[PDB]
């Protein structure tokens, strides 16, 4: 197909200003994303949320609300009072630790151990729509006054002392302090690799020929006929696929008494008990659709090579030659046809997720024991999350130290179901040639793989390739009158092309009315 | 194996030696310093045969 | 489409239990009837639900501590551990207000390497370490000298031995097979005949050729290498263990009434079992399989035929005829299949990866790996006890009831977490129940959400058990299994499943 036409971005009108929230003195409103600029297209100038200053004309007390437990001024963080003067600032204002001339309240000397390096990423929220980290959900640094420590199994670092003659291992890295939000952090060295490689080749070749000669004399005639065919076929196929998965630690987030981040805490305190999609969608946008509660830290290497080649050739000939004499005469007449075609494709993908730009690049280029070992060393200093379980952001609220948030949680569930509908990449147009549709902000792209090009990846450089289809999204819910509400979807965005697979999901989805 | 590999091993076994020869005494001979020690010693004898 | 996403299905809620006279709560839960698979929708995490109550009745949870009570943690510690110089509490409440501190260990002490990991309970069924269950930083004094090489270690109170029982076992097996077969045949026939004599001449000719070449070549390599390295032996004491604060609290909060979901959450947080003996070690395993085959085929045929006559009296008449016919059919087929698997446990990421590389290691990196394994070992052999053996009256009131609850829950958990529930993968994939949803772990060279993709035209399907049937009635309580979940025969089927295809027991 040629490219689809561009579409302009479109937003609804502003919703009516939310009444001024007393503690904020702020008014909020939202628009709806009626259309992203699927292709080309003017981007919308404006954001889909807006806020303005106000005056409430009413006070709020909430600074006092929690004050049985120590409540900071800057933040809603409300602390068990033994954390006051504990020796470790537990809210960003430090109001728990100022004026603590009764220093006897300190809990322990633990600051000799740094926090687990790379623990902060586990604290971040996750957006399933974009596979991007959001703002922090967990507090990455709150310890709850505990000095709980994790043994760093890789602490051994060579040192040399020229004043002696000793080569010895230093010990600073030997332990980390575990932040309160981790139930488990567990160093463990594993690797696995799998390699598969395959070759199939066939060459098939036939020749066939007849010569038929007949001669008679009475005057004379001589005739020769020929038919001949050559037909040669070759197929070559090579596949290889390497996976290497180093694990260096596992983590698990605490399922109870979760201490939310200061920013999430404040923003959740700002949301109304009344449902307001603008507010809760802003919350889901900032803190992500999901949060993480499992971990593997590690490195991955993946390599794929496919080569396919074919050759076909054929030649055909048919001929007659004649001579006769009565004066002697000679004739000939015939036809020959020939064809050749040759095809090759070579596709390679190598990717490294891991610990240094240098040796991630080097290992992406040249798989070897040198790059494997040097990248493995780099995985010591910068492991990356290789696997994580996650759950919807609202399930965090059930487990907070804030107690119940039933109404806010149900609001956030409803808002999430709408957010996961409204910003789905379904609204980016058909990415052809197995291009990947992406929606970001109010705009769309196709990420086009190298065999594909153009605003929709629509122009593959070759004549065409087998490209699987993808679903449009689900339609609106039915205006149900029976107890059942219904949603339909079809594998047409794009349809399966050049013999590509159907997309595998469900056509029909159903809900209680 | 390399002479250096084996020599380094044989040196390192000076610091982490295993038991490689033993002469044994039945465990019941250690039943001691407890209430009814003498009775328990007999019962542990009978336990080992079982 | 071959696949269909199966959404997660969890049960209708339980009945509520009765309100806990102290915990003032009642509980409801659902069983997971079917995990999600193939991107099926996940369940709600809330297979657990909780309601508050009035304190209908008192409970005797107020377990008397004769020792000092660690004010913030409530850990009961013996008064001899006050002013000990050591945080034997969680919170130094044992060391506050002390007029004089009697530092028992003046010496520099390390902890045993990896000793904290062994203090955390395992999900035996998943072999997964979970939350901490034992406190390996409690020393109760200690300060006996323990050494490994020149380093001296403080043995935790909970540990009976951690000792550098050092051993290594290596295995190399290599089997290379070749066969090739070659068969060339040639057949050639020629005939001629003549008559000559007014004059007459007659000639007949015939030629026939048949040629066949068939060649086959087969090559096979199997290489397997394994190293099992052992670097210490660990044993936990059998009695009077000191539990971790988090486990202690989570056990305290267990409802006295049997309500499976809370004990399930206990297992999910901390596993089902704790390690009483283990061997600490490193493992390296390498397994390479290659098959290479070639075929070449050739059939060739040629015919000539001649029939030729001249008759003379000058004047002449004649007829003469000739045919040549030729056929060549040729084929080549060539295939290679290669699999490599490398497994590594224990050591450091540098040596872990350089061993993970597809080549056999140099003995230097084997030495470096084995040296690193001392400091970050894995667990090679484990012996375990179920976690309920920690619930002890010295720690928890009603301890016998909590224990018996756990005993039941552990059975229900073993049933529920069993991966038998998942639908079989294609391609000999292994379905792993991974939370409420099931992931097909696919052998490399099979791919996709069900292992539905492979370029190999056939692959042995190994057997998979279905879930064992429910308990039969008394007079021989019994269960049965059918190898149904993946019947082995397909695609040159692999081995049948292990027994016991049925299992029987006391009532």
């Amino acid at each position: 197909a040629a490219t689809p036409a561009a579409v302009t971005c479109q937003l609804s009108n502003w919703s009516e200003w939310t009444d001024c929230f007393p503690c904020q003195d702020k008014k909020y409103r939202h628009r709806s994303l009626l259309q992203p600029n699927k292709f080309g297209g003017t981007i919308c100038s404006g954001d889909i949320w807006d806020q303005a200053s106000c005056s409430s004309s009413t006070t709020c007390v909430r600074q006092a609300q929690c004050g049985q437990d120590f409540q900071c001024k800057e933040t809603g963080r409300c602390l068990k009072r033994h954390l006051v003067c504990n020796g470790d600032q537990d809210c960003l204002d430090g109001s728990d630790e100022d004026d603590c001339e009764d220093v006897r309240a300190i809990d322990e000397d633990c600051s000799q151990y740094e926090p687990i390096p790379g623990s902060q990423k586990a604290a971040l929220g996750y957006n399933i729509l974009t596979q991007e980290d959001a703002q922090s959900v967990y507090d990455a640094s709150y310890y709850g006054g505990q000095c709980e420590t994790v043994y760093n199994g890789e602490w051994r670092e060579l040192r040399y002392d020229s004043t002696c003659e000793r080569l010895y291992y230093g010990d600073d890295e030997k332990y980390f302090r575990k932040p309160y939000n981790f139930l488990k952090y567990h160093f463990e060295a594993l690797a696995d690799t799998g390699i598969s490689s395959e070759f199939y080749d066939n060459a098939n070749d036939l020749l066939s020929k007849v010569k038929k000669d007949k001669s008679d004399s009475f005057h004379s005639q001589d005739t020769s006929f020929l038919n001949e065919l050559n037909k040669y076929n070759e197929k070559k196929f090579i596949f290889t696929r390497i996976f290497t998965k180093v694990q260096t630690a596992h983590f698990k987030m605490r399922k109870d008494d979760i201490m939310l981040d200061e920013g999430m805490l404040q923003s959740l305190m700002e949301l109304p008990d009344q449902y307001n999609y603008g507010m809760y969608a802003k919350f889901i946008n900032d803190y992500g659709t999901h949060y993480i509660t499992s971990g593997s830290m590690g490195g991955i290497y993946e390599y794929i090579l496919v080569i396919d080649k074919a050759k076909m050739e054929s030649l055909g000939i048919t001929s007659r030659d004649i001579t006769t004499c009565f004066h002697c005469k000679k004739f000939g007449g015939g036809k020959t046809e020939r064809a050749r075609k040759a095809m090759a494709v070579e596709d390679i993908i190598s990717r490294v997720r891991g610990g240094s730009s240098g040796w991630s690049g080097g290992l992406a280029q040249n798989r070897s024991t040198i790059t494997y070992r040097s990248w493995g060393r780099s995985l010591k200093y910068n492991p990356v999350v290789i696997d994580f379980e996650m759950q919807p952001i609202h399930e965090v609220l059930r487990h907070t130290s804030l107690g119940p948030l039933e109404a806010k949680r149900q609001n956030l569930r409803r808002a999430l179901d709408q957010y996961l509908m409204e910003f789905n990449a379904c609204r980016c147009g058909p990415c052809f040639n197995n291009g990947v549709p992406i929606l970001e902000g109010t705009s769309c792209r196709c990420q086009c793989r190298l065999g594909s090009l153009g605003a929709a990846c629509e122009q593959t450089q070759t004549e065409g390739a087998k490209a699987d289809g993808s679903w449009s999204c689900w339609s609106s819910w039915s205006v149900c009158r029976a107890g059942i509400q219904e949603r339909r979807r079809e594998c047409d965005n794009p349809a399966p092309q050049n013999g590509g697979a159907s997309c595998p999901g469900r056509k029909v989805q159903t809900q209680a009315c | 194996g390399n002479k250096r590999r084996y020599s380094a091993w044989a040196e390192s076994v000076t610091n982490l030696p295993q038991v490689i020869k033993q002469k044994l005494t039945p465990l019941y001979e250690l039943v001691k310093e407890v209430p009814c020690a003498s009775v328990k010693k007999l019962y542990l004898k009978w336990a080992l045969e079982e | 489409v071959t696949l269909m996403p199966i959404d997660c299905e969890l049960s209708s809620w339980s009945s509520w239990t009765t309100c806990d006279p102290c915990q003032k709560k009642r509980y409801r839960y659902a069983y997971l009837l079917q995990p999600s698979q193939f991107h099926g929708e996940p369940c709600n995490f809330s297979d657990k639900e909780v309601e508050d109550c009035v304190t209908n009745r008192p409970c005797r949870s107020q377990v008397r501590c004769e020792g000092f009570v660690c004010a913030q943690t409530g850990r009961c510690v013996n008064r001899r551990l006050l002013c000990n110089g050591d945080n034997d509490c969680g919170d130094q409440s044992d060391e506050a207000n002390c007029r004089r501190i009697y530092k028992k260990c003046q010496h520099e002490m390390d902890q045993y390497w990896g000793i904290g990991s062994l203090a955390s309970g395992i999900n035996l069924f998943t072999n997964s370490f979970e939350g901490p269950v034992l406190d390996h930083r409690y020393y109760a004094g200690g300060c006996s000298p323990h050494y490994i090489l020149n380093t001296r270690f403080r043995k935790p109170y909970n540990v009976e031995s951690y000792t550098p029982q050092t051993q290594g076992k290596y295995e190399f097996i290599l089997k290379e097979y070749e066969s090739y077969s070659d068969f060339e045949r040639n057949v050639t026939e020629k005939m001629a005949s003549k008559s000559g004599f007014i004059s007459s001449q007659s000639d007949r000719g015939k030629h026939y050729i048949r040629r066949t070449k068939r060649f086959s070549h087969t090559k096979s390599v199997f290489l397997h290498a394994r190293s099992d390295l052992e670097v210490a032996h660990y044993k936990l004491k059998p009695r009077s263990l000191m539990l971790h604060y988090e486990f202690l609290q989570r056990v305290k909060r267990l409802p006295l009434e049997y309500s499976y979901g809370e004990y399930r959450d206990l297992f999910r947080d901390f596993g089902t079992h704790y390690i009483t003996e283990a061997v600490l070690g490193g493992i390296y395993e390498y397994t390479l399989v290659m098959n290479k085959e070639a075929m070449e085929r050739g059939d060739y045929t040629l015919n000539n035929v001649h029939a030729c006559a001249k008759n003379d009296f000058g004047v002449s008449v004649g007829k003469c005829r000739g045919i040549l016919n030729e056929i060549k059919d040729r084929n080549k087929r060539d295939t290679m299949v290669e699999d490599l698997v490398v497994l590594v446990r224990g050591g450091a990421s540098e040596h872990i990866t350089t061993l993970a590389y597809q080549e056999l290691p140099t003995a230097d990196l084997m030495q470096e790996w084995g040296d690193a394994v001392q400091y970050n070992p894995a667990i090679i052999k484990v012996k375990v006890e179920p976690l309920y053996e920690l619930v002890t009256a010295t720690d928890f009131a009603y301890s016998s009831t909590v224990r018996q609850n756990m005993k039941q829950a552990l059975e229900e958990f073993q049933k529920e977490v069993s991966s038998c529930h998942c639908a079989p993968c294609q391609g000999n994939g292994v379905p792993v129940l991974k939370g409420s949803r099931c992931d097909c772990i696919c052998p490399v060279g099979s791919q996709g959400l069900a292992c539905e993709v492979s370029y190999r035209k056939n692959t042995p399907i190994d057997g998979k058990w279905n879930c064992w049937s429910n308990w039969s009635s008394c007079s021989g309580r019994r269960k049965t299994r059918q190898r149904q979940c993946n019947n082995p025969p397909p695609q040159n089927g692999g081995s049948p499943c292990s027994g016991p295809a049925s299992e029987t027991l006391d009532c």
